[PDB]
């Protein structure tokens, strides 16, 4: 038997008695008292009992002599017991302490502080003194056990249910008590050779465990070592059910098991912080929960951004080490975090599985601010809930094949040498991420550029295939601050693999998918851009196939020299392929090689460049989809240039196409569309060497503000099997509103053609050069201009209308309708040419023109010129009409013409009409009316040979001015053998009536002449006249 | 598209150099007509396009400008000119008109 | 000369409807579109809509989209402006104009008074 000796009460009021050799009793009366002891030793079988007024009653046993306290017996108390021994304290095997609160400390506490309930411990300890616990230390519910020393070891068991267990190794330890319980502990001050080791069991269920070790040196020496069992089961305490701290120095080598489970609710919170933290093979940190997983933190918080947890410098997870935060029955999985600031080597297993009967998967983050070695396995799958996430973040990360990276975990591994990283560049095994996609867990990889001067620019490099042949729908997002260089397939056969190769929100890098890095998603999305963050990211692509199957492919990014560039042979199969690009000097979209963008629903390409081209396709690119839309804007270049001396652009729309841009320069294209439609709004468009076939309506609208022609077609064959072509050109400059050139053929066999050209200023209207073969069931050409021509067909033009042809023009000073070339306007039912002018001519046929139809109706108005003018010293105008012909205007001048008609009718209302050198045949009546108000002739016929097979020639001239009312001159021949000839001439002033000169042969059945003049000759047959009639001849005048 | 006129009214003397500036909400290239409405209610067109005379227009009328600013000038003022000069843009649908500038004599 | 004859003064109670006529002569009726411009009292001019007699194609200002309607009769060379649900606010002088495309409103009608 050995009981403490030298007991002397220094403060407070209490008695010390020894009723037996093995029994020692202390009676406490005051709330606080300090007792100084020469030696505090309890032998085996000896009992030291405290008799205290309450559970909050306070007793202190400060050892002031002897050596290390040797406690082998049982110490029991109804209140709080504090033992201070600078020489250290040892609890042997079988020793038991059971108090309402117990503190063992090697640091002395002043008496004045103690009576004032100020529990602070600092200094006064013997160098190297340790507190070793091999027995059992237990307390009542709400009790606490604290061991603060230079070194603390617990090879026995410690049990503080519902309270706090604190093992600190620091110079100054501050304890805050209230109402007999422990509220907080303040641990500060580094000490030499600090260490707190726990090889036994510590259970603080529904409480907290703090194992803080603040060391002065230990560059690589063990400052904290837990190899036993630490249990803090219960409710998820926000301060953490288990909290470790390695201080600013040392290595926290943990080999035991930490448990913060909750069978009935949410698991506890486990936090492990320090400088260097290594978890051994047997580490079993578990934070599972019945109603949802807890939380685990190794080296810091999420992304290291939690201010309550120190960020570790290096964290190593040896193979076989396990952290489990998965839900057990039903609920969401917890969070497991591995953060370091320099180097993280991870080889262990992390479980963040959701509840089996319900709940989503947890989240796992394995990120290092410097070098990252993630080679272990992670499981955040959910049997019923959504997939979990395995997040990674390093300086720069490169995916590698397999795990044969000469890792140093257990073989040829001296102790704490794993804290010396060797593999520069944050390699990640593709095998790990392969299993992550295979087990229904998302993978997310980020970087972030470090300070300037390092080679860690924040890049991602895929140097290994990434596959997913099993599991439910998963995601995989790679968002770096540098490059997204991909040089390996990312395939998925089973399920969906939604790839998002994003750039960082403030990234200044680019995305390159080359070396035939095919990405198959078996229905998953691919979003290589960001979407709208104005994130400057180039998307270079070379022999990369993007198969989305049933997913949607969206690429976005802005590149000053090249927004999105395509090279080699690319294939992109998806429900919707949406390309969006921007540039400043280069091409916003630049497809150089073969690009086969096979889509089922919609292709959309969008671009905008200040000086370069928005959309610039020069490759052998094929784009087949239901709806393809190319929208671009360019200030100095081209919105949509597809020009290429060798490359051909094939477009196949099952439904319709729409292209928009400032200038749309299409070229060498072969487009099949449902309802094609361009729209250029700045610099017009150009269709050259294309064969654009569309089942239905085509709408080519374009406006040009430059000298370039608005709708410039050259060697284009544009057909509409069932619809109509409607073109709408507008030129505000000295260009042409609509310019047709070269071998152009337009077919609208069941529809219409409407070429509308609105000139401005000196601009001409619609233009025709070369050979233009427009075939349609209805042709309509509309033009409007001021000084140039509203409508002009200088070049050969062929028009075949099953129903009719209509031309309309309005020219202020130029010619409204001008035909200075071989025009062959064949039509079945009707042809009408309407024009109007102020200074120039309304209709001016010059070249060799033939206008075949059943019905021809010309009309025009001119203030000072000639409305209907058909004359050339070489050109011959032929009009072939089965039924009536009508010509109406102010002046009608027909020369060198050869007209055939069923019926015929001129009508001159202002300037009279002139027919000369013509051959006009019309079976039925040839009524010619003309009224002139100037000195020009009313009806002026010369060298004309007019024939009426079955009809009657009728001329009716009125000249209010002094011109000839009806003047016939030269070789005029009139055959009306079956009808009547009636020429009526009304002169005024000094004007004559009917004037006959030259040689006029008027043959008919009945010949009637009528004249009316005031001062002139009513009828004046000056030259040779010859009238042959079979019934009678009538002449009258005044 | 909104049209701007300034000043809303102007007073001057016979034969004085008259200038009616007409600023636009944006660059409308040259889609500008200068209608002159006599006080009775007859509305003509004087300068279609920025500077392009109409038929019944004396040589005194002449415009200029590009982009956002345009002006119509009557070189010699005679009492026929007294009217309100609505400058009209037609670049963008719907077409709009100016606020009118009455040209009063003094 | 090219003339744009309209109807005389038209006065109705608010909430009524009036069909304004624009009769054109001296030019090819199907060679230019007819315009419709309102001069609000002491507030500046405004464009209502146009109809092209060639095909009766119409573009309407959105403000008058439910307020006005245009009809054309090529036989009489006339374009008829229809209105509905008139108020005192719309009481103004309504002009019809001969619009080409590049010449715009080179001739205006005499104008009718619509007091409502
Ligand atoms: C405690 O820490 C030491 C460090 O060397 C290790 O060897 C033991 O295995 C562990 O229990
Ligand atoms: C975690 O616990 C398991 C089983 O309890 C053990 O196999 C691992 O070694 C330890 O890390
Ligand atoms: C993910 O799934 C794979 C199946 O390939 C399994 O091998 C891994 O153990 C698991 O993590
Ligand atoms: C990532 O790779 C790029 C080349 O694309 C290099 O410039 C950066 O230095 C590196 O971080
Ligand atoms: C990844 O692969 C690239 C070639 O694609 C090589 O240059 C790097 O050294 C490697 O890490
Ligand atoms: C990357 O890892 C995968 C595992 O799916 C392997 O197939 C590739 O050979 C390696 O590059
Ligand atoms: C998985 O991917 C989908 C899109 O398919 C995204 O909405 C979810 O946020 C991600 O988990
Ligand atoms: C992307 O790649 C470029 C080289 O073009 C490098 O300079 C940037 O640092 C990285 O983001
Ligand atoms: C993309 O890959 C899927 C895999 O199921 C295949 O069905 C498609 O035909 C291919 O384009
Ligand atoms: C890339 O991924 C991000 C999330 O990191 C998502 O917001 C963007 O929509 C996708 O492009
Ligand atoms: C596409 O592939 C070819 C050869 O197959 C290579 O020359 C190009 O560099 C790459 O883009
Ligand atoms: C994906 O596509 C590339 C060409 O872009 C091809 O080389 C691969 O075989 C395919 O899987
Ligand atoms: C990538 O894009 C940058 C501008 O963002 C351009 O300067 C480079 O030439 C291009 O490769
Ligand atoms: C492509 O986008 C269309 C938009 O209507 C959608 O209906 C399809 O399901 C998608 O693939
Ligand atoms: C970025 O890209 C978008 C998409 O077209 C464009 O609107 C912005 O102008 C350009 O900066
Ligand atoms: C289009 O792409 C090519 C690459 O072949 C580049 O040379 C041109 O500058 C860009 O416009
Ligand atoms: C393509 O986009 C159109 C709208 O532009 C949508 O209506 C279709 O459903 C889609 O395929
Ligand atoms: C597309 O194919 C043509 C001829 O087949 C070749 O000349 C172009 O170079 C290629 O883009
Ligand atoms: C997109 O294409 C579909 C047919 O695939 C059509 O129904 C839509 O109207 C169009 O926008
Ligand atoms: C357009 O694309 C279709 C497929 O829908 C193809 O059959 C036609 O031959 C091509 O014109
Ligand atoms: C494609 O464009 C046409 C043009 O009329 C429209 O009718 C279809 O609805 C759209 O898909
Ligand atoms: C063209 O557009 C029409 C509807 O406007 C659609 O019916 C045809 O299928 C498409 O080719
Ligand atoms: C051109 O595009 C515009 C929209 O900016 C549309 O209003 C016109 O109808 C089309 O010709
Ligand atoms: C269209 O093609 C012709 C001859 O094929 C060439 O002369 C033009 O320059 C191009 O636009
Ligand atoms: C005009 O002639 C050229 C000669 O090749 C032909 O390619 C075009 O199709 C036709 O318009
Ligand atoms: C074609 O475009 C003109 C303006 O250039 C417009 O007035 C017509 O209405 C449209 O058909
Ligand atoms: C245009 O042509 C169609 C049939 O082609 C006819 O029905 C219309 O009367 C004519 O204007
Ligand atoms: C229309 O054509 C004539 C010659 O036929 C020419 O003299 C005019 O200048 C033009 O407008
Ligand atoms: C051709 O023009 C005539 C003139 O009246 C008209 O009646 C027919 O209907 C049209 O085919
Ligand atoms: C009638 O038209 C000819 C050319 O066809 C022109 O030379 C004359 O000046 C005009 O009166
Ligand atoms: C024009 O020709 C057609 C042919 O039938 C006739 O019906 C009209 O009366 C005539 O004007
Ligand atoms: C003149 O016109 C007739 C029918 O009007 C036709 O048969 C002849 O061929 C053409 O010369
Ligand atoms: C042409 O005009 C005549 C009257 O002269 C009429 O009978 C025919 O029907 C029309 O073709
Ligand atoms: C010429 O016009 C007449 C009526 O004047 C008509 O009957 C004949 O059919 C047409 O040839
Ligand atoms: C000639 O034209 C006039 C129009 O002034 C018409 O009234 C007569 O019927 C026609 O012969
Ligand atoms: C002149 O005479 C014709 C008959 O020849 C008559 O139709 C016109 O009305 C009259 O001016
Ligand atoms: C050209 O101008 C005419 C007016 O003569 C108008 O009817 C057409 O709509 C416009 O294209
Ligand atoms: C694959 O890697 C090679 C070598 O670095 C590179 O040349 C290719 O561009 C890339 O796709």
């Amino acid at each position: 038997a050995n009981l403490p000796t030298g007991g002397q009460i220094v403060a407070g009021s209490g008695s010390i008695q020894t009723p037996s050799g093995n029994q020692m009793n202390i009676h406490q009366n005051s709330q606080n008292m300090v007792a100084n002891w020469n030696s505090f030793d309890i032998g085996k079988g000896n009992t030291v009992q405290f008799d205290q007024p309450s559970s909050s009653a306070v007793a202190l046993n400060r050892v002031v002599g002897g050596g290390e306290s040797q406690i082998m017996g049982n110490l029991k108390a109804n209140g709080q017991v504090f033992l201070v021994n600078p020489n250290g304290v040892l609890f042997g095997e079988g020793a038991s302490v059971s108090t309402s609160g117990f503190v063992a400390s090697t640091r002395d506490i002043k008496n004045d502080d103690f009576m004032n309930r100020r529990y602070t411990f600092s200094g006064g300890q013997k160098a190297g003194a340790a507190i070793v616990n091999q027995g059992e230390l237990t307390t009542n519910a709400g009790g606490y056990i604290v061991l603060a020393a230079d070194r603390v070891s617990n090879s026995g068991t410690i049990r503080t249910p519902g309270g706090k267990t604190v093992l600190a190794a620091s110079e100054r330890i501050t304890l805050q008590l209230d109402n007999g319980g422990l509220m907080s502990v303040q641990v500060t001050g580094d000490v030499v050779n600090a260490l707190v080791e726990n090889r036994g069991l510590v259970s603080a269920r529904d409480g907290q465990v703090y194992l803080t070790a603040l060391g002065r040196g230990m560059l690589m020496n063990t400052v904290l070592n837990v190899s036993g069992v630490v249990e803090a089961s219960g409710m998820h305490r926000q301060d953490g059910n288990i909290v470790l701290d390695g201080g600013d120095s040392g290595v926290v080598h943990l080999s035991g098991t930490l448990q913060a489970d909750n069978a009935s609710g949410q698991g506890g919170k486990v936090v492990v912080q320090g400088k260097n933290i290594l978890l051994d093979k047997g580490s079993n940190i578990t934070a599972t929960g019945g109603q949802g997983g807890g939380e685990v933190y190794v080296g810091g918080g999420w992304q290291g951004k939690d201010s309550n947890i120190r960020n570790a410098d290096k964290v190593v997870m040896q193979g076989g080490a396990r952290i489990d935060v998965s839900a057990t029955q039903q609920g969401n999985g917890g969070t497991a975090v591995l953060w370091s600031d320099s180097y993280t080597n991870f080889h262990g297993q992390i479980g963040a599985k959701g509840g089996e009967t319900g709940g989503n998967g947890g989240r796992v983050e394995t990120s290092s601010h410097g070098n990252l070695q993630a080679f272990g396995t992670v499981s955040a799958s959910a049997k019923k809930g959504k997939a979990g996430n395995w997040l990674l973040d390093s300086a720069d990360i490169t995916i590698v094949n397999g795990s044969n990276v000469s890792k140093t975990e257990t073989t040829q591994s001296p102790p704490h040498t794993q804290f010396a990283p060797t593999a520069a560049g944050s390699a990640v095994s593709n095998t790990s991420i392969n299993n992550r996609l295979n087990n229904g867990t998302s993978v997310t990889i980020l970087t972030h550029r470090t300070r300037t001067g390092t080679a860690q620019g924040g890049n991602i490099t895929v140097n290994a295939a990434i596959n997913k042949g099993n599991g439910s729908d998963v995601n995989l997002t790679l968002q770096a601050g540098g490059n997204i260089t991909v040089n390996n397939s990312i395939t998925s056969t089973e399920g969906k693999l939604n790839v998002n190769l994003s750039g960082a929100r403030t990234s200044n890098g680019s995305i390159t998918i080359s070396n035939n890095a095919n990405i198959t998603t078996n229905g998953g999305d691919i979003t290589v851009g960001t979407t709208n963050t104005s994130n400057r990211v180039n998307i270079s692509i070379n022999n990369t196939t993007l198969n989305a199957s049933n997913g949607n492919i969206q690429l976005t990014g802005t590149g000053t020299d090249s927004g999105i560039l395509f090279a080699g042979n690319n294939r992109l199969t998806a429900s919707n392929i949406a390309l969006t690009g921007n540039s400043t000097s280069g091409n916003a979209i630049n497809l150089t090689g073969t690009a086969t963008l096979n889509a089922t629903n919609n292709i959309t390409l969008t671009g905008s460049s200040t000086s370069g081209n928005a959309i610039n396709l020069k490759g052998n690119n094929t784009l087949t989809a239901s709806n393809i839309t190319l929208t671009g804007e360019s200030t100095s270049g081209n919105a949509i240039n597809h020009t290429d001396t060798t490359g051909t652009t094939t477009l196949n729309a099952t439904n319709n196409i729409t292209m928009q841009g400032t200038r749309v320069q299409i070229k060498h294209s072969n487009i099949t569309a449902g309802n094609f439609a361009l729209n250029a709004t700045v610099a017009g468009s150009e269709i050259s060497n294309t064969t654009l076939t569309a089942t239905n309506n085509i709408n080519l609208a374009a406006k040009t503000n430059s000298a370039s022609s608005g709708v410039y077609l050259k060697d284009a064959r544009i057909t509409s099997t069932n619809g109509s072509i409607t073109a709408n050109g507008t030129a505000t400059a000295n260009g042409k509103a609509t310019h047709l050139d070269g071998n152009v053929t337009l077919n609208a066999s069941n529809g219409r053609i409407k070429l509308t050209g609105n000139g401005h200023g000196s601009a001409s209207g619609i233009l025709f050069a070369g050979n233009n073969r427009l075939t349609a069931s209805n042709i309509a050409l509309t033009g409007n201009s001021t000084s140039g021509n509203a409508i002009n067909l200088t070049g050969t033009a062929t028009l075949n209308a099953t129903n009719d042809i209509t031309l309309t023009g309005s020219s202020t000073s130029g010619n409204a309708i001008n035909l200075t070339g071989t025009a062959t306007l064949n039509a079945t039912n009707n042809i009408t040419l309407t024009g109007s002018s102020t200074s120039g001519n309304a209709i001016n046929l010059k070249g060799n023109n033939t206008l075949t139809a059943s019905n021809i109706t010309l009309t025009g108005e001119s203030t000072s010129g000639n409305a209907i003018n058909l004359t050339d010293t070489t050109g011959t105008t032929t009009l072939n009409a089965t039924n009536n012909i009508t010509m109406q205007g102010t002046r009608v001048q027909i020369k060198h013409s050869n007209i055939t008609a069923g019926n015929f009718a001129l009508n001159a209302t202002v300037a009279g009409s002139e027919i000369s050198n013509t051959t006009l045949t019309a079976t039925n009546n040839i009524n010619l009316a003309a009224k002139t108000n100037s000195a020009s002739s009313g009806v002026y016929l010369k060298d004309a040979r007019i024939t009426s097979t079955n009809g009657s020639i009728t001329a009716n001239g009125t000249a209010t001015a002094n011109g000839k009312a009806t003047h016939l001159d030269g070789n005029v021949t009139l055959n009306a053998s079956n009808g009547r000839i009636k020429l009526t001439g009304n002169g005024h002033g000094s004007a004559s009536g009917i004037l006959f000169a030259g040689n006029n042969r008027l043959t008919a059945s009945n010949i009637a002449l009528t004249g009316n003049s005031t001062s002139g000759n009513a009828i004046n047959l000056t030259g040779t006249a010859t009238l042959n009639a079979t019934n009678d001849i009538t002449l009258t005048g005044s | 598209i909104q049209m701007t006129q300034s000043p809303s009214s102007l007073s001057a003397s016979l034969g004085d150099r008259v200038t009616i500036s007409c600023s636009a909400s944006q660059g409308i290239s040259n889609y500008l007509n200068w209608y002159q409405q006599k006080p009775d209610g007859i509305v003509k067109l004087l300068i279609f396009y920025t500077s392009s005379l109409h038929s019944g227009v004396p040589s005194r009328f002449s415009g200029s400008g590009s982009g956002t600013d345009y002006s119509l000038t009557i070189s010699n003022l005679e009492p026929e000119d007294i009217a309100t000069y609505y400058c009209q843009q037609y670049s963008n649908l719907p077409w709009t008109f100016g606020g009118g500038t009455k040209l009063e004599i003094k | 000369e090219v003339q744009l004859q309209q109807s005389g003064a038209e006065l109705v109670r608010p909430g009524s409807s009036v069909k304004l006529s624009c009769k054109a002569s001296g030019y090819i009726f199907t060679n230019y579109w007819i315009h419709w411009v309102r001069q609000r009292p002491i507030q500046g001019l405004e464009w209502i809509g146009n109809i092209d007699p060639s095909e009766s194609e119409t573009h309407y200002n959105q403000n008058f989209k439910d307020k006005a309607t245009l009809t054309v009769d090529k036989s009489s060379s006339t374009v008829y402006m229809h209105l509905s649900s008139l108020t005192s606010e719309d009481s103004s002088v309504y002009y019809c104009a001969r619009g080409t495309a590049v010449v715009d409103f080179d001739y205006w009608g005499q104008g009718t008074t619509l007091t409502v």
